[PDB]
RNA sequence: AAAUUAUAUUAUAUUAUAUUUAUUCAUAUAAUUAAUAGGAUAAUAUUUGUAGUUUUUGAUACCAUGAUAAGGAUUAUAAAUUGAAAGUGUUAAUAUCAUAAUCAAAAUUUAUUAUUUAUAUUAAAUAUGUAUGUGUAGAUAAAAUA
């Protein structure tokens, strides 16, 4: 059993037209 | 990796000692099913109850032979040495040359180990007796370079 | 017939419905199995084409 | 195999039907033995 | 591997390991070219109002990652870590941008590194003849410059052998060659800066323009001589081999100590959890990411804190 | 925003091991040898003990003079095995000491801190499939001098595996 | 896929004895029929066995791989295991 | 040692042959019987087809 | 030998993994006597369902 | 309201309404391990259940892939030839699980009142009123309500 990494803001309605390294900064909880 | 794992080595091992078997049976039981099945008489020397009960000795001793390799040839005549995926012998999931499937085909065509050459997929390929008349040509013509050339002695 | 297609001057097919495996004459003049391909592809399909070459301890 | 024996009758001839003789080696590619294993004739197998 | 001496070629026990890894073959299978076949494409990672950021990942079967930070003012381009299997993807991308090549930037010279560095310098100079390509790195590197030619040699890497590297060539740094008076394309590469290992947050940059400056910084254990580099206005931390997604480089190849790794790890506190770390395998992350759920720097820091004078962390198995 | 590295106060020794990746290392089931404890299975544990208590011991790999593994073949014709020899009573040592076996004054003093301790003869997991780890814990009376830990609870011959079955063997 | 070869193989008052059947009856019972070593006991008989006069005449155990048949009847013999189910 | 079809075994016949009457006792081969021999003993075994 | 728990017992099989085991803990069925004598080693029962 | 992009060709379909079957599904299962060994026409080794036991089948992840649609320009000044046909550029939406600790879905085979879709069976009915699909298919040789 894994268990996901998570975040403190939603991950719902977020844009995909982010850049890499933004959504990467995103996904790990520290965003830019 | 490694080759492939050891469950199918051991399942294309006991497809060998199948064919080896079916070498092994074959005559025998071909003989045995040709005695046994005739009703014309085999000679003059023997006739009448002699070739019945010549028929009965036979057959008596046909089905004594337990492991007796009956099996014919086209029913595990699919089976692949490099990948586990089971195909059909007659559609295009087997190839008949190299004999492996269709999915083994396109990975040692993509990796550059066998020497084939790409021709277009709506044609007949090169061959003369293929672009004639097919697949029952070229099956007709390695039966005439196999067997009817030679005047039998 | 000169005149089909598929002109082989022997007859590849014997005009007979239903010549089957049961009958004994066919079994008589049937070829064998015996080093046909089919003795090729037991000695030479092999998962490994090293364990045809010799043995994997004797070049160990 | 003793209330089989009714309905189905015994053809045992033994294991002498199993063992074909030297002169039919090579018609069954050299073998001699009609078991539903192979049967070498070597000791380092056997 | 290294050289077979008589007392290699007499041993037993190094049969028995070349059965043992390789099996009846007894020669390593090199790391071979990535062929036409299963290549992507060149993504553009980041766009800013300064820089632009386009990679590549999986270029090697080393599994190494290619970058370049372009300069959206100066039209200036600049490859870090130049290890690609096809740098004609790159060229085309260059002229199809129009934009100047004017340095790659080397983090260390391992194998996984500099591979195809004189094949990116000759595309790329032949696309600039329809000043040449600077060659920016450390010189305790030197000492894997030289083993070039044996890395080459256990990784299958033959075309690649036979090949002068640009490093070796005469640099401004170096005497000249006193050639008969009755040519420049090898004899001098004035385009060439050796990077100190006295890194500094005031003076140890590259002014790559339009006020952007990229510090490299000194952190070797995995190399050397090993320079990340640093972009504080865009949080872009390019590790190199030293720090990567959960896990650190390895220790485990010559001229690599442990507690060197283990200072290089240390002397990366001060930066922001924000910086997207870049490492030259693999997946990119962050620095808060690698201080929470790094197991390599936990060790290190608990080892700290119980009182070990020398603290040496590092792996042994990982990548190149 | 600066993150610390989460670190402990008090920590165990055993976390100071090394992994080459950092990691838990994997835990290979034992073979299928060890599936019924047999008399083949008894004396393995047995085996790596002596085997232990002969070669070198240390980081300066200092050689135990005396050699316990000839005693190992007389120990298992009597049917005695590890786990028994701790069930043994003081009496019952010097009698199987110097009637059978036979132990000098100082094979007895190299043996000796191996029954004092009741080292628990469990083969543990490794990462390999023949294991020469043996459980080094202290046993106690309750469990069978079997250490209680980790599932070795008064028959456990082998970790991953089933009970002595006494009624066999 | 090729005709009539697939490896996983009705009532008829005109074809009763010409359907799955043998094609002659010159030709002897199969191999199930007829016992041929030193056996312990099978569990279940193959489908190609024929029912004979004995199977409705002494009425041991016929189990057929399940099947039971234990309502013996004539009209049953010189059929093969497979129309019976 | 003959090769292909079984008109080129002569002697392997005879051998056959000969072993299959020298193995096979005759009250074993009593039992065979025919399908016609079964089907005598159902109570409608002969039509027309 | 098991003993019955309602605590899974955590095997930690690596970083970020861990493996979870814990046991339903089977009842015993009904003592009517339609459950009493049932033909469990037959699997292909003909008795008549009321 | 023009230029024609348009393929076009013909056939089929259902609980009429019940029955048998090819696959699907249910519930009963069998199968298990590891390694070599040279023999006639050869100047002399008698030899092979022997050297193997704690043997191998054990890392399915959140990387930056790639497919879809859309718009551009160049060449015919010849009546000869079997044959006047070929190369080169940009934007939107969708999408991205390979440096890690395992294990038999349909790895995979076989069978039973039972679940389907198909397989062929398969019929009465004029007292009144009556019953229009999407698709599935084979080789491909008509064209102007916008
Ligand atoms: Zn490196
Ligand atoms: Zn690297
Ligand atoms: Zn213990």
């Amino acid at each position: 059993v894994t268990k996901h990494a998570q975040i403190d803001f939603p991950n719902t309605l977020l844009d995909t037209k982010h850049s890499t390294v933004e959504q990467t900064a995103m996904q790990y909880n520290d965003p830019m | 990796g490694q080759d492939v794992p050891k469950r199918h080595t051991h399942f294309v091992l006991e497809s060998r000692l199948m064919y080896e078997k079916s070498f092994r049976d074959c005559w025998l039981h071909s003989v045995c099913r040709a005695i046994s099945q005739l009703d014309e008489p085999l000679s003059k020397t023997v006739v009448g109850t002699h070739q019945k009960m010549l028929q009965r000795k036979v057959t008596c001793f046909q089905y004594n032979q337990y492991g007796l390799f009956k099996t014919p040839y086209y029913r595990l005549a699919n089976v692949d040495r490099y990948h586990a995926v089971q195909g059909v012998a007659g559609t295009r999931e087997w190839v008949p040359y190299v004999n492996v499937s269709y999915w083994t085909m396109n990975k040692m065509v993509r990796g550059g180990n066998l020497l084939v050459h790409r021709v277009h997929y709506t044609g007949w390929g090169t061959d003369s007796h293929l672009k004639k008349g097919g697949w029952e040509h070229r099956w007709n013509k390695v039966l005439q370079r196999n067997v009817l050339q030679y005047s039998r002695i | 017939s000169p005149e089909f297609k598929t002109f082989t001057g022997y007859p590849m097919r014997d005009m007979r419905p239903g010549y089957g495996q049961n009958l004994p004459d066919y079994i008589m003049k049937k070829r064998l199995p015996n080093n046909t391909h089919y003795e090729l592809f037991a000695r030479r399909d092999i998962p490994n084409e090293d364990n045809a070459m010799y043995g994997k301890y004797l070049y160990d | 195999r003793r209330e089989l024996e009714k309905y189905m009758p015994d053809i045992t001839i033994g294991p002498k039907a199993l063992v074909t003789p030297v002169s039919l080696m090579n018609a069954r590619n050299g073998h001699r033995v009609t078991h539903d294993l192979l049967h070498s004739y070597d000791p380092h197998i056997g | 591997s290294y050289t077979p001496n008589l007392t290699s070629l007499t041993n037993q026990v190094n049969r028995s390991e070349r059965l043992r890894k390789w099996g009846s073959a007894g020669v390593p299978p090199g790391v071979p070219r990535i062929p036409r076949l299963e290549a992507k494409g060149i993504a553009i990672l980041h766009e800013s109002p300064k820089v632009i950021l386009a990679g590549r990942s999986r270029c090697n079967n080393f599994d190494s990652n290619q970058y370049m930070l372009i300069n959206k003012a100066t039209k200036r381009c600049l490859l870090v870590d130049a290890s690609d299997d096809w740098p004609d993807d790159w060229a085309a991308f260059i002229g199809a941008s129009d934009l100047t090549l004017t340095h790659v930037f080397l983090t260390h010279c391992h194998i996984d590194n500099i591979i195809n560095l004189n094949a990116f310098l000759t595309i790329c100079g032949s696309r600039q003849k329809q000043d040449e390509i600077g060659v920016m790195w450390c010189p305790a590197e030197e000492c894997w410059v030289q083993n070039f030619k044996r890395s080459c040699e256990r990784y299958g890497r033959f075309e690649e052998m036979h090949q002068v590297l640009p490093m070796m060539c005469r640099s401004l740094y170096t005497p000249q060659h006193l050639v008969d008076p009755v040519r420049n394309a090898r004899h001098l590469r004035r385009n060439d800066v050796l990077l100190s290992a006295a890194t500094n947050r005031a003076t140890s940059f590259i002014d790559f323009g339009n006020g952007v400056l990229l510090y490299y910084i000194f952190s070797p254990g995995h190399s050397p001589g090993h320079m990340m580099l640093h972009i504080p206005t865009e949080r872009i931390l390019f590790s190199g081999d030293l720090l990567f997604f959960n896990k650190v480089g390895r220790v485990d190849l010559p001229w690599a100590t442990g507690v060197r790794l283990a200072e290089s790890l240390r002397l990366l506190e001060a930066l922001p959890d924000n910086t997207v770390v870049v490492p030259g395998h693999g997946r990119m992350t962050t620095l808060g990411r690698e201080r929470r759920e790094n197991k390599a720097l936990q060790q290190c820091y608990q080892r700290q804190e119980i009182g070990k004078q020398e603290v040496s962390v590092g792996f042994n198995e990982g990548y190149l | 925003k600066v993150s610390k590295v989460p670190t402990r106060s008090v920590i165990p020794a055993d976390a100071l091991r090394y992994h080459p990746r950092y990691s838990v290392p994997r835990k290979m089931v034992l073979s299928n040898t060890f599936n019924v404890v047999g008399e083949n299975n008894r004396y393995t544990s047995l085996k790596l003990i002596l085997e232990k208590l002969s070669g070198h011991v240390g980081r300066r790999q200092y050689k135990m003079l005396c050699n316990l593994e000839k005693h190992y073949d007389k120990l298992k014709d009597e049917g005695i095995d590890w786990h028994e020899l701790k069930w043994l009573s003081r009496e019952e040592l010097i009698v199987l000491f110097d009637k059978v076996l036979h132990l000098t004054r100082t094979e007895r003093a190299a043996l000796l801190p191996a029954i004092e301790a009741k080292v628990c003869g469990v083969l543990r997991q490794t990462d390999s499939r023949h294991s020469t780890v043996v459980c080094m814990n202290r046993g106690n009376a309750n469990h069978g001098w079997r250490c209680g830990r980790n599932g070795h609870t008064n028959d456990v011959y082998f970790e991953g595996k089933a009970k002595a079955n006494t009624a066999a063997l | 896929y090729p005709f009539l070869r697939r490896p996983h193989i009705n009532p008829s008052a005109p074809y009763f004895w010409s359907f799955m059947t043998a094609k002659s009856q010159m030709a002897f019972l199969p191999e199930e029929n007829y016992i041929t070593g030193d056996w312990t006991g099978k569990f279940f008989v193959s489908k190609r066995q024929v029912y004979t006069l004995q199977h409705a005449t002494s009425g041991a155990k016929v189990r057929v791989k399940i099947f039971e048949f234990n309502s013996p009847s004539r009209w049953n013999i010189g059929k093969e295991m497979n129309t019976l189910t | 040692s003959p090769h292909g079809y079984i008109r080129h075994f002569e002697n392997e016949v005879r051998d056959l042959l000969q072993y299959v009457d020298g193995v096979t006792p005759w009250k074993q081969a009593q039992k065979i019987r025919t399908y016609w021999e079964v089907r005598s003993h159902h109570p409608m075994p002969q039509f027309n087809r | 030998g098991h003993m019955p728990t309602d605590v899974p017992r955590l095997v930690k099989t690596g970083n970020t993994r861990h493996n979870r085991l814990i046991f339903p803990l089977q009842f015993p069925p009904a003592t009517h006597k339609f459950n009493r004598a049932f033909v469990d080693a037959g699997y292909q029962r003909q008795r008549a369902i009321t």
